[PDB]
């Protein structure tokens, strides 16, 4: 899915880790890293592997794909998928070296869409909705930004009441993330901007 | 190599006291730590996973955190069946480490030990080596300095001490040193010392070789 | 439901060989990691080697590599540690773990593997009371030169048990160990009640029966 792309693009952009995983609805998940281009290495020269709680480790068939280097990542089964619990991840080559080793909870690497329909009028008042298909919006909190100048927004809230000056166009956009404490994640892509003339 | 070095080797509480031990890793271990009781003749009990969460059926007072490479068990209010041996863990790496240990021992009221002293036996004395004991017998704390003597002349280097484990009814520790001498050595001197120290007192028993 | 049993610990000289064993119920042990933890007599838990699921890589201590070999057979159900090349370090009760939540959950009951080199018997010595005393008077038995471990030690076999005090066992600078078992009685039981310590040395089939009299002076 181009929307997937999109957001691991946006993933890989910041990391920090090499090894990257996401959810995007809670009940879903796509860890990927990526490496230079070996001419030998393909997925078969790697085995991802997990567990969940005290549960039978479990394979992740590996897919690969070019990059501006190569990507490799798994998408794990939903039936395995569930949140505050250890969901402890390896990669580990054929020789039986390991690459990567993390434990997560999916509740903690949220990445969400981006809010839709930003709108401005003149009293300036910001509002705009949830990111679209998207459960638990009372726990979302937002940045708005201003042209440079950032406003963070408490969760639940979808208006922003905003000082500027006089005969200025203004573009505003805002981006979403799940709050803390029981959830955690990452910044979506900026929402489509708005414009005013002040 | 990751190191867990648990704080402290061990302490005393009482029923109801609120217990912290540390665990710190030489380097990052992100959250894979985990906490173990153990108590003499049984395996490891897996307490805490995850740095923080309880295992099944472990009770509530038992909690884990984290603080960077900062790991704290504790137990906020101690009970009987909790004295036991404490053990962290990373598993972050596939060498697995171990913290060294944190045994939680009864604390009860100071007692003096009973000393007594033991010369070597007529039929040891034939081997050509004569073993001195002294026994403090029933004492609390475990800590006590214990000082040999041989015609007042302070001994080192040739005595081992041994400890037992608290006692289950009365909680407390007896302790046996014994002073290795060769027969030669033995025989050119007359009195021998055990001298034990626990705070402010001191308690020599001697005995002079015949008599 | 889920049991993990052991088994093949004893005693083993160096170059000599064990295979311990660890035989599991209530879960496949092929999807697992299973763990291998050692504890020596008195010491804390170290960790001695790990095999991974379904593709079976194996990861070691490096105090072990290339002395002991873990492996599974998925028929039996059953985890191993072979051990060859053998030192005094390797002497302890080891562990085998099912792995799960990131730790260990299930753990086995542990099995002894006792390194030597030379089996000795003790020698057993008087520890005598003074008769003459107040109305308590401390005796026992010195148990000397012996090894391996363990020797174990009852008074008036086992009639007597109150009041004894058998102290862990310490490694002499000659490498073999001593301990000492003592018992708090009357002073006026010296002249009448017997007091024998029963020395049993299994490694070496030896059994040692000494009545501790006061010293006739
Ligand atoms: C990857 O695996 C193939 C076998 O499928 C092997 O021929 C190749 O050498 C491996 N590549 C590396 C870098 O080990
Ligand atoms: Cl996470
Ligand atoms: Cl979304
Ligand atoms: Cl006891
Ligand atoms: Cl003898
Ligand atoms: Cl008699
Ligand atoms: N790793
Ligand atoms: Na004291
Ligand atoms: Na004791
Ligand atoms: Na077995
Ligand atoms: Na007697």
């Amino acid at each position: 899915d181009p929307k997937f792309e999109s957001k691991a693009a946006l993933l890989a952009a910041r990391g920090p880790e090499e090894l990257l995983c996401f959810t995007e609805r809670l009940e879903d998940l796509v860890c990927f890293w990526e490496e230079a281009a070996s001419a030998g290495v393909g997925p078969g020269n790697y085995s991802f592997s997990y567990q969940l709680e005290d549960e039978p480790w479990k394979l992740c068939r590996l897919h690969q794909a070019p990059t501006a280097a190569v990507r490799f990542w798994c998408s794990l089964p939903t039936a395995d998928t569930s949140s505050f619990v250890p969901l402890e991840l390896r990669v580990t080559a054929a020789s039986g070296a390991p690459r990567y080793h993390r434990v997560i909870h999916i509740n903690e690497v949220v990445l969400l869409d981006a809010p839709v329909g930003l709108v401005a009028r003149l009293a300036v008042v910001l509002r705009w909705l949830p990111p679209p298909e998207t459960p638990m919006t009372s726990h979302i909190r937002y940045e708005v930004d201003v042209s440079v100048q950032r406003v963070e927004i408490l969760e639940g809230r979808t208006e922003c009441v905003l000082n500027l000056r006089g005969r200025t166009r203004y573009t505003f956009a805002v981006r979403a993330r799940m709050a803390e404490p029981s959830f955690g994640g990452f910044w979506s892509a900026w929402s489509e901007p708005v414009s005013l003339l002040t | 190599d990751i190191q867990m070095t648990q704080s402290p080797s061990s302490l005393s509480a009482s029923v109801g006291d609120r217990v912290t031990i540390t665990c710190r890793a030489s380097q990052s271990v992100s959250s894979a730590v985990a906490w173990y009781q153990q108590k003499p003749g049984k395996a490891p009990k897996l307490l805490i996973y995850s740095a923080s969460s309880l295992y099944s059926g472990v009770p509530s007072r038992f909690s884990g955190s984290r603080s960077g490479t900062d790991f704290t068990l504790t137990i906020s209010s101690l009970q009987p069946e909790d004295f036991a041996t404490y053990y962290c863990q990373q598993s972050s790496y596939s060498l697995i480490t171990f913290g060294q240990g944190t045994k939680v021992e009864i604390k009860r009221t100071v007692a003096a030990p009973s000393v007594f002293i033991f010369p070597p036996s007529d039929e040891q004395l034939k081997s050509g080596t004569a073993s001195v004991v002294c026994l403090l017998n029933n004492f609390y704390p475990r800590e006590a300095k214990v000082s040999w003597y041989v015609d007042n002349a302070l001994q080192s280097g040739n005595s081992q001490e041994s400890v037992t484990e608290q006692d289950s009814k009365d909680s407390t520790y007896s302790l046996s040193s014994t002073l290795t001498l060769s027969k030669a050595d033995y025989e050119k001197h007359k009195v021998y010392a055990c001298e034990v120290t626990q705070g402010t007192t001191s308690v020599t028993k001697s005995f002079n070789r015949g008599e | 439901e889920v049991q993990l049993v052991e088994s093949g610990g004893g005693l083993v000289q160096p170059g000599g060989s064990l295979r311990l064993s660890c035989a599991a119920s209530g879960f496949n042990l092929r999807s697992y990691y299973m763990h291998w933890v050692r504890q020596a007599p008195g010491k804390g838990l170290e960790w001695v080697a790990s095999i991974s699921p379904y593709y079976s890589y194996t990861y070691y201590a490096d105090s072990v590599k290339g002395r002991f070999t873990i492996s599974a057979d998925t028929s039996k159900n059953t985890a191993y540690l072979q051990m060859n090349s053998l030192r005094a370090e390797d002497t302890a009760v080891y562990y085998c773990a099912r792995h799960g939540y990131g730790a260990m959950d299930y753990w086995g009951q542990g099995t002894l593997v006792t390194v030597f080199n030379q089996i000795k018997g003790p020698s057993v010595f008087p520890l005598a009371p003074s008769s003459k005393s107040g109305g308590t008077a401390a005796l026992g038995c010195l148990v000397k030169d012996y090894f391996p471990e363990p020797v174990t030690v009852s008074w008036n076999s086992g009639a007597l048990t109150s009041g004894v005090h058998t102290f862990p066992a310490v490694l002499q600078s000659s490498g073999l160990y001593s301990l000492s078992s003592v018992v708090t009685v009357p002073s006026s039981s010296l002249g009448t009640q017997t007091y024998i310590c029963n020395v049993n040395h299994k490694p070496s089939n030896t059994k040692v029966d000494k009545k501790v009299e006061p010293k006739s002076c």
